RNA sequence: AAUUAUUAUUAUAAAUAUUAUUUUAAAAAUAUAAAAAUAAAUUAUAAC
């Protein structure tokens, strides 16, 4: 009897005539409550002993007491919230004022250089995309700063968006503002607080843009393409004219073949064949609306549509040397293509979905159909699988109801 | 037991093989060149095709 | 001793001058060309809590502890050492296919501890482990119902995962994107 | 890490880190004698205790360690100092008024004097290597830095801070003198000089504002 | 609840129906009536909270 | 064409795109004035709106400039304690003195009538 | 289809008595028995709703008026 | 091929905790004492904890399917019963809510809405500003553009989080009066007894040093309550 | 994951001459498991044999009634009592069958009448 | 019905009885709406 | 030891493998259903299927055998 | 019975509800349990 010492959670042996125990299921020991006491003390509400006292309070001054404003102060707190055309015109100031002071980086050879340190900006830039609602990777603006070609092309892009804001105002806020503003009304919603809809792009939605293109230039240097395609298809909700629309609709679908998301870059490229054949096609830009709606489909596999707009490309726009090789591009896979084109065999070409199985992939022996099924974003154990009636699962002995019998089977119901 | 384990008695235990043939192993694997994950080489998917062909 | 009370301010530092409770400026015996010279102490320390947050942010890694791992670390340990030295690339792919729970346990904190480098700006391919260590953590108590009126008290341990992602460039990692040939005979249906 | 900073780091152990006498002392106990006469202060009898003590700071012995000794580190360390030590309300009532701030002002502008004369005696050293591969953008605030510690910028430390503000004053009239024909920086990527124009002017605008000032 | 009867208890309903340390004990013709007062504001101030 | 134009919504559908502008560059500006007057004293560092009217400060009024007490007594030692239960009666009469505080501490070991919204997960209903 | 209501027509009992005896004699009448304790409901968390065994098996609960015919016999019915 | 493991000492024997005598961390007062990551040596750039509740869905599912735990629904002993806190409990929040003894306030109220105070002693000792505000049960001040601090405002999906800047309630344990004459310090005594026509024969707030008094003010009752379709107008409740 | 055992998927092989599953797809289960699971987009109109959904109609039409419902979420109570984790509280449980739900497989449901 | 607070002392609502009123007429409330 | 490159363990899917030796020959006629191939497993030429052990136009000798000639991978 | 545990707690009433908890791809000892011989149910058997 009585091994050990004669607290609760102690560790030999012991026995009930000695030191009589009450039967606690799980207590917290004297290093604290690990995560399996505190599964009830998020669900039962206290520890499962019923002995130790829920003292909820901590957590009261955490969510409660933060979030409580009486009704005399609600209405009035949104007329004082900043004016995010100041800090889009102070953060891009400052965001400016590190982009400058950042190292150029080394260039030695015999080992790649480490790219600079990112927490210099870090803080100014968690301002700029926060009114926009762009979320900028900072690799994409820590790259840039670091390869030779764009950490001039990209900092100077910020000081001329930045001269086309403090010279115009803030093109996309108006626009919201124009809303509360025209179907003729006399409130326009406040004075415009921007400076001093039918509009198109205006300069600085073109120039905000060219950043946003030249943020995701740094991120494909990088090849960290499935958030560049987060960029890029975010600045499509400031293009209002069929113009630029078609411009970042084909960089959008000229990040999304590599991105691995090769059916997306169809339509992405497609747009690129709605909007592009406006201007004098002799440019390389001419032919590159059509190239990324076939060349997306040389990706997918599936070369008799390819045959088909690679043809269409041919017709209106003359000579796109892209163009013009995929025309013959598609004579090599002849007949491997066309001869040996099953519906199904899609040997998975690039890393953004070879990646992207690493991640947010199934896996073995845990994330698997068989370890907890999901089911209207609750987790259910494997058993509780709706989606199947299998071996193991419960519901192979619901029974009848004592309703009609819908079964023929004798020991199976 | 007669006594207590000194610690280089407890790692007596970790040099053995049957040991090192149940923890500290690591699998061949790669990715299914359709199915997009890692496997191994014999085992294979659910999907149609990553069961009618076997990556 | 109360914080609170038994030191108001502690930029300050009382004496006593001439049975004068006064309160003078609080100093430190910072270096110099060798002299010791007394530097302001709330001075001092504003360098430190900056100069080394300046230094350590500076730093490509993205250091990440997740606290209250729910595993027995004795466990926990030994499939860790597999982990020491392996690629975030082929870590994720490793604690992915074997079967024990703290793998599972990993790959979450490995995950979690992933997206936020992105967020901090370090490349998800060039990331390598730098280190993992584990450490005992708080345990809860069941009691064990034994025969005989006897009984014991099974401890739950838990444990923590403290773990670093570095950054090396010249990371070149093996091909593993090779199918097999047996495999490859889906020439058939293609 | 024992000894603090060998070279770059601002904190050190002395007279503060005491002696523990209650341990196990760790290393360098060559032999047993070492314990009622340790006899450390004896150089050899020193390096085998110091060296396995506290981590000579290394981020583990092969772990990402932090570049501190380039100019890209030590220059906008030293901004955020001053920019810190004297905010920049007192910059402002001594760079534009003459009239005395108080006694408390005048104590936190005398705290931060001899808060310079510290990170700059223990990251002297360094300045001095980075300062061949130093670029402008940073060589141009080593003179705006000392305004807002309020001194007139122009071994023992005034013996080698001289001769490298003489030093940088050259590299940067250079670089000046080196802009007004400036070649080709980039013919790709940026050949067209935009936001060059601007920024390099008002270098040379702020260069010679402290001139006067120094 | 508790059945066993008090002594506080009535040391309070005394000095609540009248003042008991200071004032005399209202007559028991009137005490046992329907005109003792915590009686009396019960047959014309009923106090229900019907919800 | 009209019968192309019907893909695009088949094409449509999946356009991913359009979750993003739903905040634009200024998520939101400060609305213009509710009312003339507010009733909150106004925030630190926050600029009072234009045309608003907040309260006034009514700073104390401007000033303008027998037996005190016997020690002859020590009776200023609380002849009822602090810290028993008081009358409740601000009016300024003892409340039914003990017996009402028991009324009125259902009150207190029930719920208050301030009370919001309790945290706990043990909650009335 | 077989329907116990549709049957029940066939037997004139009612909808409340054929279904009481396809479910155990504890979700009708009142003989002793004990449910399972994640049924009792809850109360209302920060996050979520309130629950109550009345409103979560409202066809398990007890049918106290069938149990007045059919098992419990009157006091006036014995005057 | 295989990996090391190099089992750990510290799993053998756990080193002990240095406990605090009289709770006095020993040399607290001797070294710097910086952001708790960094000179302690642990630095991590984000802790997360598990046992939270955001993360219950991250470890109800990393254990396993075999590891049932029972009572998830019901405790065993009975849990309507009273029951104290833990000791450490209470000491976290007897110092939250002090006032709850008897007779937290200061015995005379000498500070009121408008006054003219000054700061003596702790964070910036020596600004000069007017009362707008005073929490009388907590014997402390709300006092102009001193100890201001910015209030955040969390919110749901309506607004963003708001950020509010407002200066906070200070103890009047360590705030004196701006005397209108010396602007020194000044104790302040609701006094008694007639002097130059005093309307109640009687100052209200006398200062020591120059002498000057001053009144006590009334607190504020709401001019604009009332419902008309609820409120008896003061003549029916007039109507002897 | 609960026993470390590996699952197999077996199967019968020649299923495209077949008469029931001529043309079902297996990737993934249904919806609900009492639907007709899912089908290759080459051939959506193909007729199943006229009974063996006789055989399913009458069957998948007993989860469709209040009283499984009153099983489903009773299911819950009972697994939290016998202790198996990650089961939701019988109070939020989302019911198997709904009427409107069953409109989206109500849209090929014109077969005979 | 009993609670706890957010510190976690028991609290209860004072009792009270539950009196189905047959009534003879179908009576609502009107919730503007 | 400052830091090796990373213990990250080689393409050996290619090598002969103890285990997967037992599966060139390994009758699998019950695995597949529509694609049948002549013999899955067996690389021809090869030991035992391992892409990496080549011995194809190397000189041996196996009157009876066939044997495929050399092809780079 | 310390329990969500060897358990129909049965004073009474009863008779066609499929009325809803039991993992694992090896080998020995053991443990339960098992065709044949020195008119009956038995053996021993430390045999498949």
């Amino acid at each position: 009897y009585q091994r050990g010492s004669w607290a609760p959670g102690s560790k030999h042996q012991k026995h009930m005539s000695l030191n009589p125990t009450m039967y606690l299921y799980r207590f917290a020991g004297p290093h604290g409550p690990g995560p399996y006491v505190m599964k009830y003390w998020w669900t039962l509400g206290c520890f499962p002993t019923g002995i130790e006292r829920p003292f909820r309070l901590p957590e009261f001054l955490a969510s409660y007491q933060q979030q409580h404003v009486p009704i005399e102060v609600e209405e009035w707190l949104q007329c004082f919230v900043k004016n995010p055309y100041e800090e889009l015109k102070d953060a891009t100031s400052s965001l400016l004022k590190c982009l400058e002071e950042v190292p150029i980086r080394e260039n030695t050879r015999g080992y790649r250089s480490i790219e600079s340190g990112v927490s210099s900006f870090a803080a100014p830039l968690a301002q700029f995309e926060r009114q926009l609602n762009v979320r900028v990777p900072s690799l994409a603006v820590r790259a840039a700063l670091g390869s030779p070609a764009l950490r001039e092309r990209l900092k100077d892009d910020l000081f001329e968006y930045n001269e086309s804001l403090s010279a115009c105002g803030s093109t996309p806020h108006r626009r919201l503002a124009r809303l509360a503003f025209d179907e003729p009304l006399t409130l326009p919603g406040g004075i415009n607080n921007s400076d001093d809809p039918n509009p198109s792009t205006s300069d600085d939605e073109k120039k905000l843009i060219r950043l946003l293109t030249t943020f995701s230039e740094g991120c494909t240097l990088k090849e960290d393409y499935e958030s560049a395609f987060s960029l890029l298809s975010s600045s499509l909700g400031f293009s209002h004219d069929d113009n630029t629309d078609g411009v970042v609709h084909s960089n959008a679908s000229a990040a999304a073949i590599l991105g691995g998301l090769y059916k997306e870059a169809e339509f992405h490229g497609r747009q690129a064949a709605l909007l592009e054949p406006q201007a004098m096609s002799s440019r390389k830009s001419g032919g590159r609306g059509y190239v990324l709606w076939a060349t997306a489909t040389a990706y997918q596999e599936d070369f008799d549509r390819a045959s088909r707009i690679v043809e269409k490309g041919l017709e209106v726009f003359p000579d796109n040397a892209d163009l013009k090789s995929i025309q013959e591009k598609l004579a090599g896979a002849v007949p491997a293509a066309s001869s040996a084109s099953p519906l199904c065999t899609r040997m998975v070409r690039s890393k953004g979905q070879q990646a992207r199985a690493l991640l947010h992939g199934s896996g073995r022996s845990f994330d698997n159909e068989f370890d907890w099924v999901v089911f209207k974003n609750k987790l259910y154990p494997s058993k509780m699988n709706p989606s199947s009636n299998e071996m193991g699962s419960v519901f192979r002995r619901v029974g009848d109801f004592g309703g009609h019998i819908s079964t023929s089977r004798s020991l199976e119901p | 037991p007669k006594r207590k384990k000194n610690p280089m008695q407890l790692r007596r235990k970790t040099y053995g093989l049957h040991f090192k043939e149940r923890y500290l192993k690591l699998e061949e694997w790669y990715f299914c060149p359709l199915c997009a994950e890692p496997k191994k080489q014999g085992e294979w998917c659910r999907r149609e095709d990553c069961r009618q062909i076997k990556p | 001793w109360l914080t609170k009370s038994n030191l108001p301010d502690v930029n300050r530092w009382e004496k006593v001058v001439n049975s004068q409770r006064v309160t003078e400026d609080r100093w430190a015996l910072v270096e110099e060309d060798g002299v010791m010279y007394q530097v302001n102490w709330k001075m001092y320390c504003e360098r430190l809590e900056t100069e080394l947050q300046k230094a350590q942010d500076q730093l490509p890694q993205y250091s990440f502890m997740m606290k209250a791992v729910p595993s027995a670390w004795k466990k926990l340990d030994i499939e860790l050492s597999v982990l020491r030295g392996l690629s975030v690339r082929e870590a994720m792919a490793q604690c992915k296919l074997s079967p024990r729970k703290g793998h599972m346990a990993v790959f979450r904190a490995l995950e979690v501890a992933q997206q936020g480098a992105e967020g901090k700006g370090l490349d998800k391919e060039h990331l390598r482990i730098a280190y993992i260590t584990c450490m005992p953590g708080p345990t809860d108590k069941q009691v064990d119902i034994r025969s005989r009126g006897y009984y014991a008290w099974k401890t739950k341990k838990s444990s923590h995962l403290l773990l670093t992602l570095a950054e090396d460039p010249e990371m070149v990692l093996p091909d593993r994107t090779a199918i097999p040939y047996a495999s490859l005979m889906t020439m058939k249906r293609a | 890490c024992i000894s603090g900073g060998g070279r770059g780091d601002l904190f050190t152990r002395h007279a503060s880190a005491f002696k523990p006498p209650a341990f196990g002392v760790l290393r360098g106990l060559t032999h047993s004698s070492q314990t009622t006469h340790p006899q450390t202060g004896q150089l050899r009898a020193r390096k085998l205790i110091q060296h396995a003590m506290h981590d000579r700071t290394l981020s583990g012995s092969g772990h990402h360690r932090t570049a501190v000794a380039t100019w890209s580190y030590l220059l906008p360390s030293l901004r955020q100092n001053v920019e810190q030590a004297v905010p920049d309300t007192l910059y402002e009532k001594l760079l534009t008024d003459e009239v005395p701030l108080t006694p408390a002002e005048s104590r936190q502008l005398a705290d931060a004097h001899r808060l310079l004369r510290f990170e700059l005696q223990k990251r002297i050293g360094l300045l001095e290597d980075s300062l061949a591969d130093a670029a402008l953008p940073y060589l141009l605030q080593w003179p705006a830095l000392f305004q807002r510690a309020w001194l007139r910028l122009p071994g023992a430390l005034v013996p080698r801070l001289a001769q490298l503000t003489r030093h940088v004053i050259r590299c940067v009239e250079e670089d000046l003198g080196r802009l007004e024909h400036g070649s080709e920086p980039r013919e790709d990527g940026a050949p067209r000089s935009r936001r060059q124009v601007t920024l390099e002017a008002a270098w040379r605008a702020q260069w010679a504002s402290l001139l006067s000032w120094h | 609840w508790n059945p066993i009867a008090g002594k506080i208890g009535l040391v309070n309903r005394k000095a609540e129906e009248w003042g008991w340390p200071h004032q005399r004990p209202p007559p028991t013709g009137l005490r046992r009536s329907p005109e003792y007062f915590p009686f009396f504001f019960s047959r014309y101030f009923p106090d229900v909270e019907v919800r | 064409e009209l019968f192309a134009q019907r893909a695009q919504r088949q094409y449509g559908h999946g356009v991913l795109r359009h979750i993003r502008g739903v905040a634009g560059p200024l998520p939101d500006g400060p609305a213009p004035p509710p009312e003339v007057y507010m009733p909150f004293r106004p925030f630190v560092g926050m600029p009072v709106p234009p045309g608003v009217r907040t309260p006034p400060e009514p700073t104390l009024g401007k000033v303008l400039d027998s037996s005190s007490t016997p020690a002859s007594r020590d009776a200023a030692w609380y002849e009822i304690p602090t810290q028993f239960h008081t009358h409740t009666y601000a009016d300024g009469t003892p409340q039914s003195r003990s017996a009402s505080l028991a009324k009125a501490t259902k009150y207190i070991h029930g719920m208050p009538h301030n009370m919001g919204q309790l945290y706990s997960y043990h909650r009335p209903y | 289809r077989f329907n116990l209501d549709e049957a029940a027509a066939e037997l004139q009992l009612d909808e409340a008595y054929v279904a009481s005896l396809y479910k155990p004699l504890h979700y009708t009448y009142s003989m002793k028995g004990q449910r399972y304790p994640a049924e009792q409901g809850r109360t209302s968390r920060p996050g979520s709703l309130a629950a109550s065994r009345d409103r979560m098996f409202p066809l398990y609960r007890r049918n106290y008026k069938l149990n007045r015919e059919l098992r419990v016999l009157d006091h006036r019915r014995i005057s | 091929m295989y990996a090391r493991y190099r089992t750990r000492s510290r799993f053998y024997k756990r080193p002990e905790k240095m406990l605090k005598a009289y709770n006095v961390s020993p040399n607290l007062l001797r070294l710097p004492k910086v952001k708790p990551g960094l000179l302690k040596g642990i630095y991590t750039d984000e802790k997360i904890d598990l046992r939270d509740r955001e993360r219950l869905e991250l470890v109800e599912s990393i254990r396993h399917p075999k590891e049932r735990d029972f009572y998830q629904d019901h405790t065993y002993h009975n849990q309507w019963i009273a029951r104290d806190l833990e000791s450490h409990q209470k000491i976290q929040i007897a110092g939250r809510y002090p006032y709850f003894s008897p007779d937290y306030e200061i015995k005379p109220w000498i500070w009121y809405p408008g006054d003219t105070v000054e700061v003596v002693s702790g964070e910036g000792a020596g600004q000069r500003g007017a009362i707008i505000a005073v929490v009388k049960y907590k014997n402390e001040i709300l006092v102009q553009n001193v100890n201001v601090q910015d209030v955040v405002i969390p919110a749901s999906e309506t607004r963003p989080e708001q950020v509010v800047q407002r200066e906070h309630p200070i103890s009047v344990l360590r705030v004196r009066h701006v005397d209108p004459s010396t602007n020194q310090l000044c104790h302040l005594e609701i006094v008694k007894v007639r002097n130059k026509e005093t309307g109640e024969l009687e100052e209200r707030r006398i200062s020591l040093e120059s002498g000057a008094l001053l009144p006590i003010p009334a607190p504020e009752e709401t001019v604009e309550a009332g419902d008309p379709l609820k409120d008896t107008a003061i003549q029916d409740a007039d109507e002897e | 994951r609960s026993d470390n055992v590996a699952m197999y998927f077996v199967e019968y092989k020649n299923r495209d001459m077949s008469d029931n599953h001529k043309g079902e797809d297996y990737t993934a289960g249904p919806e609900r498991f009492f639907l007709p699971p899912r089908i290759i987009e080459t051939e959506k109109g193909i007729q199943r044999p006229p009974h063996m959904q006789m055989a399913f109609d009458r069957w998948a039409s007993k989860f469709k009634t209040e009283e499984f419902h009153h099983w489903w979420r009773l299911r819950h109570a009972k697994l939290r009592y016998w202790g198996v984790r990650n089961v939701p509280h019988p109070s939020d449980v989302d019911p198997l069958w709904t009427e409107k739900e069953e409109e989206e497989w109500h849209n090929e449901m014109l077969a005979n009448t | 019905r009993r609670f706890k607070n957010e510190v976690g002392e028991i609290k209860s609502l004072p009792d009270y009885k539950v009196a189905v009123v047959e009534l003879d007429s179908p009576v609502s409330i009107v919730f503007k709406q | 030891v400052v830091q090796r490159p990373v213990r990250d363990p080689p393409q050996t899917l290619y090598n002969v493998n103890p285990i997967r030796a037992r599966f060139v020959y390994r009758r699998d006629k019950a695995l597949f259903d529509k694609y049948h191939v002549t013999a899955r497993n067996l690389a021809p030429g090869f030991s035992q299927g391992a892409l990496n052990s080549d011995l194809r136009a190397l000189g041996f000798y196996t009157p009876d055998h066939p044997q495929v000639p050399y092809t780079p991978l």
